[PDB]
């Protein structure tokens, strides 16, 4: 059991990084705040504000977006980490293998195999959206 | 935690309601104070669809055309969008074409379109019927919601709604 | 990541499947034989030709209870590699019935491999290389796991195959 350490300093480096990226997420909305009000005043225009908003303001909102991606990625990784532990579990218990409960065992180890594949997918058409 | 992530997105023109149907979801208010939105932005809210707890990352969008090039540029990704019209008027809801026309340009195919009629609880200046904006929405196989910011009205079923049918061919 | 292939190891339990994915995957191998359950499978990313490719190799178990349910995972195999072991004996008995099972089952495009793992057991060598390997000219088509040797390079050469496949 010291795969299972390993488990946990896994988990931990993620969950630090999710401390991290919360925290530059508020700062970053709390600098767009800022900066979006400092725009209004300072032009009447409407297209001008156009060309100030792509000049600082659009910048930050992608840093945030790219923020939240690493965020759902770790979340993934996350459900990837303890799908394994139910596929250990269930694993020895049909090595330790009235005759019905079986199958049902099996077919749980099978359809949590299945679960890990479906968020492999999942990302796979999440890469070919953004592509296009 | 979160198990998955979808993008969502509001398109609709300027003045329809978008930042304030969003903002009624998001933090369960609503301001008369009107702010023109200029570019894009997103909120952040969680939800739970049986056993499923999915973060919705909403993109606010500009309705004036100025901002139009831009904010098509985020069509891309995402996994749902509600056009918007106002049912007090008709130059949104006339406009509606060539909104999901811009989602036929720039948005995936595979993408869900959600309708809404903004702001219902305001029945004296109706200029669009209710059962226009279902008949598109027919003609499109898609949903229909009249939603009111201001009173709270089927926002929150709308995106929920959008969510469950996102989330049902997402394997 | 660029792009994902989903590969395929069929095999007859005790010729190496686990093992030479084990040591491709995470560059080790252990003597003791833990049979395979059912279906499994392991992610690798790779960075060949600057396309960051992730892989999705699936391991089956060669075990005949099973050879109802891993037809399951048959049709989605881009890539596939068959488990011979050189010091192994009448594995290849059965080679054409998993080859009618990939002609009864898979995608018609799929790629096919064919893997003499083991090759550090020279002593209990009982099948010669081309022994086999006329059979793999045969179709237009060696590694250890303990030893670590011609793995990594095997497993990108299925990469090419399907890449190629990709222009
Ligand atoms: N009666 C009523 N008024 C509403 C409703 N929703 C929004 N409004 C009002 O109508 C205006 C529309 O505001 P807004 O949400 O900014 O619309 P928008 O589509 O985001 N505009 P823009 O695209 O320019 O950002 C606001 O002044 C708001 O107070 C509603 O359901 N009922
Ligand atoms: N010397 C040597 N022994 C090996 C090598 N690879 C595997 N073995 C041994 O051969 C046996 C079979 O390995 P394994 O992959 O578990 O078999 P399998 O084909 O996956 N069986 P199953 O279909 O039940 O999962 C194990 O006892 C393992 O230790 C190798 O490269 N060299
Ligand atoms: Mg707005
Ligand atoms: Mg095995």
């Amino acid at each position: 059991k010291e795969e299972e350490m390993k488990r946990f300093c896994k988990a931990q480096t993620i969950q630090r990084r999710l401390n991290e990226i919360e925290a530059a997420l508020r700062e970053l909305e709390a600098e767009g705040v800022k900066l979006e009000l400092a725009l209004r005043r300072q032009s009447s225009s409407p297209e001008q504000q156009k060309k100030l908003w792509v000049g600082q303001l659009l910048q930050l909102v992608d840093k945030k977006n790219s923020l939240v991606a690493e965020e759902a990625e770790l979340m993934i990784t996350v459900q990837e980490l303890n799908l394994e532990e139910k596929q250990w579990q269930l694993d020895q218990e049909l090595r330790g293998y009235d005759r019905q409960a079986e199958d049902q065992v099996l077919r749980k180890l099978v359809d949590l195999v299945n679960q890990r594949d479906a968020l492999i997918r999942f990302q796979e058409e999440r890469r070919l959206s953004e592509l296009a | 935690t979160y198990d998955l992530l979808f993008k969502l997105l509001l398109i609709g023109d300027s003045g329809v309601g978008k930042t304030c149907v969003l903002f009624r979801f998001s933090d369960d208010a609503f301001n008369t104070t009107f702010i023109s939105t200029i570019g894009i932005d997103f909120k952040i809210k969680t939800v739970e669809l049986q056993g499923k707890k999915i973060k919705l990352q909403i993109w606010d969008t500009a309705g004036q055309e100025r901002f139009h090039t831009i904010t098509t540029s985020y069509y891309r990704g995402a996994m749902g969008i509600m056009l918007v019209y106002d049912i007090t008027n008709g130059k949104s809801f006339e406009n509606i074409s060539k909104w999901l026309r811009n989602i036929d340009e720039h948005a995936n195919e595979d993408v869900e379109r959600m309708l809404l009629g903004n702001k219902c609880d305001m029945d004296d200046k109706r200029v669009v019927p209710k059962g226009k904006g279902e008949q598109i929405a027919r003609e499109h196989g898609i949903r229909f919601f009249e939603t009111s910011a201001k009173a709270n009205i089927n926002i929150e079923k709308a995106f929920l709604t959008l969510a469950e049918d996102i989330l049902r061919k997402t394997p």
